[PDB]
RNA sequence: GCCCUCGGCCGAUCGAAAGGGAGUCGGGUUCAGAUCCCCGAAUCCGGAGUGGCGGAGAUGGGCGCCGCGAGGCGUCCAGUG
RNA sequence: GGGGCUCUCGCUUCUGGCGCCAAGCGCCCGGCCGCGCGCCGGCCGGGCGCGACCCGCUCCGGGGACAGUGCCAGGUGGGG
């Protein structure tokens, strides 16, 4: 509410404990549920991908 | 060569705390209980609703201690008159008494019991 | 060859996005309370700032060998204690009773303890050797002694520890300690030591005085002006030749 | 009691008789009270250390046997439906 | 063969799965029976190290002697 823009909700997991972490991004266009994303400086360049 | 440190957090560590011992009592001697018995029971109810309860539901009408509750309540009147209750119902009147209905056991009398106390 | 078949390795392996990291050690990077950021950071900054020759003298302390020697020294001149004292007190009160009178007998040379009581001595040149913890903490008691001493030309040094010399004197921390005259047997130790004492600190004194500290850069940066300093190297020298 | 290991509601506390929030209904009864009293039918939550009773788990299979046989005996093997 | 020399001193991209509380190895300390010659056989437990490299002085990054703050000075200031 209040903004525009979809927001997209992401699970990742986390790296340290056994948990699963929720982020809240700002949706690119052209992203669906059950697409994967990847966050980091080895990701390639698709659409979503930080 | 094992003092790890497994998180990124420093906790306060966990220190001993000791119980109170003090050297003398803050008061010389413990103050009485006012709420005594007699102190509960204050004087049963006479009215035409309260002999009507006497005479019906087996229950004498008390009036108690603003201050006293349902258990309280109940051990002083079983303590004081030697009876046996079954469920004790309260109410605080308009003008600020507390009214206990006190129901007796199957096996005890209101009548009789109101007749010993001297309520009749 | 008797091993049971169900055995077998399970490997782990600890790479991105696999299995989660162990449980390592992560003191480097822990939130520590204030008070331990507090003096790790003050103790970065003895080393970043041009410390003045002054407050920088007193990290140069005696080293393990002398040190060590000069406790044992100064273990034989330890001042006596209360119940040393009250018992001494007692034994001269019933053999005065008996007859012994004031008979001084020759109160034993005594390892003489604080600053004040130490500056007095040094200013009247009855010491002969002095003794400076290198921590004191406010730093103000003891910068005018070696320089104090230097003048009036008793020898002195700095030791590790005001911890060790209040211990040597029966109290918690003591700032500085002097030696007064000391006996026959160990005339032969104190000049030995004061020797020693005097060509590494009295007779250095003009550098002691020029000698600023800190002014080292932490290792990060060191590291990364070596490796500029060795790119630019490494192009000259292919240029060169 | 101490130690080891684990342990972010990461923020006290307050804030709704219309929000969220387990589980009570029928008949009778007073001058004035009743889903609260009486009668009769239920129900939720909490407790039970010495364990309240049952039922479930859980009571089978093989082989040596005894025994007219059934049914019992003994060595193994299973058995968190 | 192989070092001064480099990117690596990396392990995860076709799936709307799973993933923690160490397997393995090595060194030990107990209790048990016992060849009854000790590194000596087997059984019920516990500890440590590597697995999971070493050292280091700022948690990591971005600014930085500027910004900012304190005091004075000039300007602007019907916002009051
Ligand atoms: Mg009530
Ligand atoms: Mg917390
Ligand atoms: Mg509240
Ligand atoms: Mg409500
Ligand atoms: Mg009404
Ligand atoms: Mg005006």
């Amino acid at each position: 509410p209040g903004r525009g823009a979809p927001l997209a909700k992401v699970v990742f997991r986390d790296p340290y404990r056994f948990k699963k972490r929720t982020e809240l991004f700002i949706a690119a266009e052209g992203i669906h549920t059950g697409q994967f994303v990847y966050c980091g400086k080895k990701a390639q360049l698709n659409i979503g991908n930080v | 060569k094992k003092k790890i440190r497994t998180s990124p957090t420093f906790r306060r560590p966990k220190t001993l705390r000791l119980r109170r011992q003090p050297k003398y009592p803050r008061k010389s001697a413990p103050r009485r209980n006012k709420l005594d018995h007699y102190a509960i029971i204050k004087f049963p109810l006479t009215t035409e609703s309260a002999m009507k309860k006497i005479e019906d539901n087996n229950t004498l009408v008390f009036i108690v201690d603003v201050k006293a509750n349902k258990h309280q309540i109940k051990q002083a009147v079983k303590k004081l008159y030697d009876i046996d209750v079954a469920k004790v119902n309260t109410l605080i009147r308009p003008d600020g008494e507390k009214k206990a209905y006190v129901r007796l056991a199957p096996d005890y009398d209101a009548l009789d019991v109101a007749n010993k106390i001297g309520i009749i | 060859k008797v091993v049971n078949p169900l055995f077998e390795k399970r490997p782990k392996n600890f790479g991105i996005g696999q299995d989660i990291q162990p449980k390592r050690d992560l003191t480097r990077f822990v939130k520590w309370p204030r008070y331990i950021r507090l003096q790790r950071q003050r103790a970065i900054l003895y080393k970043r700032l041009k410390v003045p020759p002054a407050i920088n003298q007193f990290t140069q302390a005696l080293d393990r060998q002398t040190a060590t020697q000069l406790l044992k020294l100064a273990h034989k001149y330890r001042p006596e204690t209360k119940q040393e004292k009250k018992q001494r007190l007692l034994a001269r009160a019933e053999k005065k009773a008996a007859g012994k009178g004031d008979v001084p007998t020759k109160r034993p040379p005594v390892l003489r303890a604080g600053v004040n009581t130490v500056t007095t001595l040094v200013e009247n040149k009855k010491a002969q050797l002095v003794v400076i913890a290198h921590d004191v903490d406010p730093i103000e008691l003891v910068v005018f002694l070696p320089a104090l001493c230097r003048k009036m030309g008793v020898p002195y040094c700095i030791i590790k520890g005001k911890a060790r010399l209040g211990r040597l004197v029966h109290r918690k921390t003591c700032t500085t300690v002097a030696f007064t005259q000391v006996n026959s047997e160990d005339k032969g130790a104190l000049a030995k030591l004061v020797e020693a004492i005097r060509t590494n600190y009295n007779d250095r004194y003009d550098e002691i005085r020029r000698h600023w500290g800190g002014n080292v850069l932490g290792p990060k940066s060191v590291a990364r002006i070596a490796k500029l300093e060795k790119a630019k190297a490494k192009e000259l020298a292919t240029k060169l030749g």
